[PDB]
């Protein structure tokens, strides 16, 4: 419970991130990290004060402000696509516990041609496993997506759901072996067989998609490919 | 400096666990922390923590988790601070994988209609992508009935072509001999 922001973004190379991190611990040291494979965190800036920065382990092509106690910002100037990554900040008391904020998705890219919403299906129980099994398996599938930013949840009879639910731990890619390759997503909800053949019974797969904000530019001969929800839907049966 | 171990492990759930975090200088305090893929940071341990895992230092510091659950599978690092203020120097992080203990097994692979569905096999068994550049296929999740206490795995293949056919879905993977194919 330290904060960040904007959850996620989608930028032309060249183009200015501004990425903002608050914390109400009263900490005075923050930090701001970048994460992925197959380096771990990386630090970039940090402060042991208001109105002061250090330089990072990597604090090129990344600038920091720490206007307050409270607020710690990172700015990507000239945007490239190595600095595609996660970014965490962090807070910390010198000498106790350090907390990280929930992070920022960031995506960097030549042009915003490549990005893709998900479109997405959702997939009946087999009559052989209810017969079988007494149980009921629905999957869905999110195809297509561009970049990889999507949660996924269920909605059962409109209120979301947890136990029977399993998600993959991340996307697949279309063509695994290339560049601007785009992603895919399945995940299963087991319910007992008296409850899929409720008629009445209504289940919704929603992918909350991380893609373009209102602010870009678009010329392509299509929706925007925006921040956005995309769903799939059933009811019982039988 | 920071070195943690193993480098990665699965258990049955149930199992105690214990991972380990080997510091080269003398240290001042030293944090755990624990992540899924996708999820965020968060610290587990600067000692106890509710409980149900713990910690012992001797520099090697090491982290006990008690039986073990499913939800317990994600990424755990350790990070050491030399200092009240000195910047935290992060371990490699080990990776853990719960895996259910699944009485009946049940190995079956059905066909749903708007997909193949691989499913209830008991935890030995490992699922492999295919050679085959235009068919889908997911690693084996475990979904956790938590209201009839049921648990069981599964994994999906799928592609738009008409050759593919739910009884050659899982050719690359090893599947149990028994494995049940409806008509």
């Amino acid at each position: 419970a330290v904060t960040q922001s904007p959850r996620s973004k989608v930028a032309v190379t060249g183009g200015k991130v501004t990425l903002s991190c608050h914390q109400t611990n009263n900490h005075d040291y923050m930090y701001w990290y970048r994460q992925d494979t197959g380096h771990g965190l990386r630090l970039i800036h940090y402060s042991y004060v208001a109105d002061s920065t250090e330089k990072g382990d990597i604090p090129d092509g990344y600038k920091a402000s720490r206007p307050s106690q409270e607020n710690f910002s990172l700015i990507l100037e000239l945007a490239s696509l190595s600095q595609t990554a996660v970014y965490f900040c962090a807070s910390r008391l010198g000498g106790y516990e350090q907390y990280f904020g929930p992070g920022t998705r960031l995506t960097v890219l030549e042009d915003l041609k490549n990005v893709f919403p998900p479109e997405v299906a959702v997939f009946e129980p087999s009559e052989a496993e209810i017969s079988h099994t007494q149980k009921a398996t629905l999957v869905c599938l999110a195809t297509g997506f561009y970049p990889d930013h999507v949660e996924l949840s269920w909605w059962v009879n409109g209120k979301e759901v947890h136990s029977g639910v399993c998600t993959d731990p991340q996307p697949l890619k279309e063509q695994p072996a290339l560049n601007d390759s785009r992603y895919a997503l399945s995940s299963r909800l087991r319910v007992s067989a008296t409850f899929w053949q409720n008629p009445r019974n209504h289940f919704r797969c929603q992918v909350q998609f991380y893609g373009l904000s209102e602010n870009d530019e678009w010329t392509q001969d299509r929706a925007k490919p925006v921040t956005q929800i995309v769903s799939a839907e059933a009811w019982g049966r039988a | 400096q920071v070195e943690q171990s193993p480098a990665s492990l699965v258990l049955q759930e149930g199992e105690n666990a214990e991972l380990q975090c080997t510091y080269s200088t003398t240290l001042n305090s030293m944090q755990w922390f624990y992540q899924r893929p996708g999820g965020r940071l968060v610290s587990l341990l600067y000692e106890q923590r509710g409980g149900r895992l713990t910690s012992s230092a001797a520099s090697r510091s090491s982290l006990h988790i008690s039986s073990s659950q499913i939800t317990d599978s994600g990424t755990y690092l350790c990070a050491i601070a030399s200092s009240s203020f000195s910047k935290l120097v992060f371990g490699q992080g080990t990776s853990l994988s719960v895996v259910p203990n699944i009485q009946n097994p049940d190995p079956a692979v059905y066909q749903l209609r708007d997909v193949c569905l691989f499913t209830d096999f008991d935890s030995q068994t490992n699922v492999s992508q295919s050679k085959d550049s235009d068919v889908y296929i997911t690693d084996k999740c475990v979904l956790d009935m938590r209201s009839m206490d049921f648990k069981s795995n599964s994994a999906v293949a799928w592609s738009n072509k008409s050759d593919f056919a739910c009884a050659n879905a899982f050719n690359n993977s090893i599947i149990p001999e028994d494995t049940f194919f409806p008509s």
